[PDB]
C-alpha cells in the first residue's frame, strides 16, 4: 500500500470522471428510453 | 380530409424523434483525438 | 482540448504505460523473506471491515502491562504440523 | 480492494488510463457527434424558410458555449 502511494492522488480523480462520462453516455441511453414512453404516454396525457 | 392526414404526419414525425435518439448515441464517427479504436470499445465508422 | 497533459497525467502515463506488471503483489513479496503465499481470500478483507468499528480501539492504546507478559517464557520443546 | 486480493493495483493505473482515453472519445465523441447534427441541421432549417432566416443564425450562436 504505502510502495503504492505515490499514485494516491490521481486514481480517486479519474474513477469519477470516468464514471461521470459514463453516466452522462449511460444516462443519454437511459434517458433516450424514457421518450419511448413519452412519445405514447405524454401523447395520451395531453 | 387533409387534417386527418396531418395527425398522421404529426405522429409519424414523432415516432422518428425517437428514432434519431436511437442512433446517434451508440454510434459516432470514431475520431482519433483520443485513438479509442486501439482497445475494449466497439467500432463504427461515419 | 488535451485532458491528459491540461491536468498534468502525462507524467502517470509514462510511468504506467504497457509494460510488464504482475497480475499479483509478486512485485514487493520477493523483496521480503520468507515464503509467502498471496492470502487474497474473502477472510483477508478483514481491514476493509477494520475501519467500520473504529471504536473497537480506544483513542490512543490498549491496556498494557509488561509484567503480565511473563507467558512468554518459553520451555525448548519440539512443533508438529509446523514448517519453517 | 485490490492490495486486500493481492491484486494487481498498478494494473488498475493503467485501467483507468484506458479507462479515461477510451470515454474521453465518448463525451467528445457524443459531442462530435451531436454537433454536426446541430451544424448540419440548422444549415437545413436555413434552407427552407427564408423569412426566418436571422433567426437560425441566433440558434447556432446560443447552441455554442459563449
Amino acid at each position: 500500500l504505502v510502495k503504492w502511494a505515490n499514485n494516491a492522488g490521481k486514481v480517486e480523480k479519474c474513477a469519477m470522471i470516468s464514471s461521470f462520462l459514463d453516466q452522462q453516455a449511460i444516462l443519454f441511453v437511459d434517458t433516450a428510453d424514457r421518450l419511448a414512453s413519452l412519445a405514447r404516454d405524454a401523447l395520451v396525457h395531453a | 380530409d387533409r387534417l386527418t392526414q396531418l395527425q398522421d404526419a404529426v405522429n409519424s414525425l414523432a415516432d422518428q424523434f425517437c428514432n434519431a435518439i436511437g442512433v446517434l448515441q451508440q454510434c459516432g464517427p470514431p475520431a482519433s483525438f483520443n485513438n479509442i479504436q486501439t482497445a475494449i470499445n466497439k467500432d463504427q465508422p461515419a | 482540448t488535451n485532458l491528459i497533459t491540461h491536468y498534468n497525467l502525462e507524467q502517470a502515463y509514462n510511468k504506467f504505460c504497457g509494460k510488464k506488471v504482475k497480475e499479483k503483489l509478486s512485485n514487493f513479496l520477493p523483496d521480503l523473506p520468507g515464503m509467502i503465499d498471496l492470502p487474497g481470500s474473502h477472510d483477508n478483507s478483514s481491514l476493509r471491515s477494520l475501519i467500520e468499528k473504529p471504536p473497537i480501539l480506544s483513542s490512543s492504546f490498549n491496556p498494557i502491562t509488561g509484567t503480565m507478559l511473563a507467558g512468554f517464557r518459553l520451555h525448548t520443546g519440539p512443533l508438529p504440523e509446523q514448517c519453517r | 480492494e485490490y492490495i486486500d486480493q493481492g491484486r494487481n493495483p498498478q494494473l488498475y493505473t493503467k485501467e483507468c488510463l484506458e479507462r479515461a482515453l477510451a470515454k474521453n472519445e465518448q463525451v467528445k465523441g457524443k459531442i462530435d457527434t451531436m454537433k454536426k447534427f446541430k451544424s448540419l441541421l440548422i444549415q437545413e432549417l436555413s434552407k427552407v424558410f427564408p423569412e426566418d432566416m436571422a433567426k437560425y443564425r441566433s440558434i447556432r450562436g446560443e447552441d455554442h458555449p459563449p
